[PDB]
């Protein structure tokens, strides 16, 4: 048996806009610490992890723990039926084929209650080490996102570039190069800097967690994978893992 | 058939072994 | 010799708005009392019943009625031609082959006049009597067209039933209730659980925007009445039967 | 080498908004004196020509005389990369193979390098006689791209019918018949005239539109029309379009 | 559905 | 219904 609710539903529309794009089933698991989902794209080229802690839901309560298969696909039309000042609960009968989702609203006058089946998911997970990254990249996720729009309009892989004072992004196609240079105000950490390309395919569906954070950081080290992280305040993240090309 | 990948890439899976 | 000015040229855009998405062509009806225009869509499922008193107008004129034959399609793309502080003037001569419509900008700046080809058109008519609805439902126009917008990627039929907007299909189900007073009433003398097509409430509620207001209207066994009111001269009621 | 810095950039961007949708190919002319485009579109029934005078950038560098082949899609396409507030430079070298632009944000911390590679073509230039027009018209930008919006949903020509106190556009069609009479409106007119132009071509000319607030037509009885958008303190663009003809 | 003239007088 | 702009200006 699993309840939460949340004051600030907004958000859980937005991480499913996230999700969304990216990935179409995936598997909720459902703690005591809280609500946390890992899973790769189709491909196995990208991964998304989700956290939620339970210290952020206005109200929390897992009984007993809890896997739930989601098709996010069905699960994101549900969550644009959400005004985005309404108060989102979850709630799961600890087990039945059945994920419940309510959304309550301001003036308590509209409720909406949404009963989503869910799916015997055997889905593959995998273990991240716990490490840290040669170059760590901050800066305005906004920034970050017409970065890849940009760059992506001129080629389809990005050279990202770390150096103490700045980071560098380029792509190139049959239309030309081009080069986006950020320097120093956007911040960096750094123990050796990094070059690796990736695809922006992948990199433009991260952006779409945009509204989740007003910053983003990127994490790198040679011949390995990119995080894409996105902090939402008061509660928990998105990381976005990408395979390096080549 | 190969199955689709996008071209130039690995899997996580040869960066990050799976639970078992 | 019908003559009709209109000072809130708006009213009649949106109008148009209102009518284009359901049904293409229909039989404008003039008459001292005002105009008039019924038609069902295609699908013969639903029908809109129009009313713009002739004391809406600020000016109005005519001498012998009239039906006249739009495609309302020309008449939409017309219309989006006015501008929404122009005056708009709508003439017709005794004898029809043209209406005319003239937007004069508020400020003596420009005139545009269009004269519409008419079409000779027999779209049937049903006559519908002033009956008792069990629940008369009210409502801010914009909250019912979300929730269309909502239920309808859910499922493709709503089931209605005081008050409570439901549906489901192959990923679950979902309602939405709603009671008291943002402003929602009721009129009830009967429970009453009918099922409508998404498809249509959703062609309905592009009156939205000459209303903050609909009303609901419903009986067993019997077609929805949904109404959206032009302030201070009319109304446009849709129809839908239940399935 | 050449270099025009124009560090109110949203200039070019527009340029490129207002070209790239009639012809998709030009040859941008450098010299001295500034820049210079004037192609025909693909029927040969229009004709756009662009002036950007040097005294209009912001720092304008020319050593060697420069016809560039540029696809005009691929321009618009990095143009479309640049901030509505970046100073934006142009740079190419005489080798030449390659026109660079140069995006850098107004605290000089994002800056971008978009080099592009170039073309080769043949360009049948007009020559365009200095000449005095029997009628002309200046206008809100605006009211002159609706007027064009409105009326090709009715017909596909408008005849531009002008006076000495009022100009009338008007088009015909399956639907029925419109027209909309206008008395910031000036005609300077030496004689009446009435001409019928194609509703496409002005609908792409229009598209100069957020480059200033006015537009003039210039006419007379057999001579293309011209449509003209001036750049502030800079130059201008003139597009030209042929009146119709009877079959 | 039913048409809405097996609802209405014609 | 139109005519080309060769017509009316040299090349």
């Amino acid at each position: 048996m699993f309840e939460a609710r949340l004051v600030q539903g907004s958000i859980l529309k937005k991480v499913l806009e996230a999700l969304k794009d990216l990935i179409n089933e995936a598997c909720w698991d459902i703690s005591s610490s809280g609500v946390n989902l890992q899973s790769m794209d189709s491909s196995h080229v990208s991964l998304v992890q989700l956290t939620l802690r339970s210290e952020g839901f206005d109200t929390y309560r897992c009984d007993r723990n809890l896997a739930m298969g989601v098709n996010l696909t069905s699960m994101s039309k549900i969550l644009k039926c959400a005004g985005n000042e309404d108060i989102i609960t979850l709630r799961a009968e600890d087990n039945a084929d059945t994920l419940a989702l309510v959304f309550e609203a301001p003036n308590q006058e509209k409720v909406s209650d949404y009963e989503m089946k869910l799916m015997d998911l055997d889905v593959e997970q995998l273990g991240i080490p716990e490490q840290e990254y040669s170059c760590v990249v901050k800066m305005p996720s906004g920034e970050f996102a017409r970065i890849c729009r940009d760059l992506s309009h001129i080629g389809d892989a990005v050279v990202i570039s770390c150096a103490k004072d700045g980071v560098k992004f380029s792509a190139s196609g049959e239309l030309g190069n081009g080069n986006i240079k950020l320097s120093q105000t956007v911040t960096i950490e750094m123990n050796e800097p990094v070059q690796l390309t990736f695809a922006l395919r992948y990199l433009n569906f991260f952006t779409k967690a945009t509204p989740l954070s007003s910053t983003v950081t990127l994490s790198m080290s040679a011949d390995v994978p990119l995080v894409v992280e996105y902090k939402i305040a008061d509660m928990g993240h998105l990381k976005y893992y990408l395979a390096p090309k080549i | 058939c190969k199955r689709p990948r996008p071209e130039g890439m690995q899997t996580l899976e040869s960066f990050f072994k799976p639970l078992t």
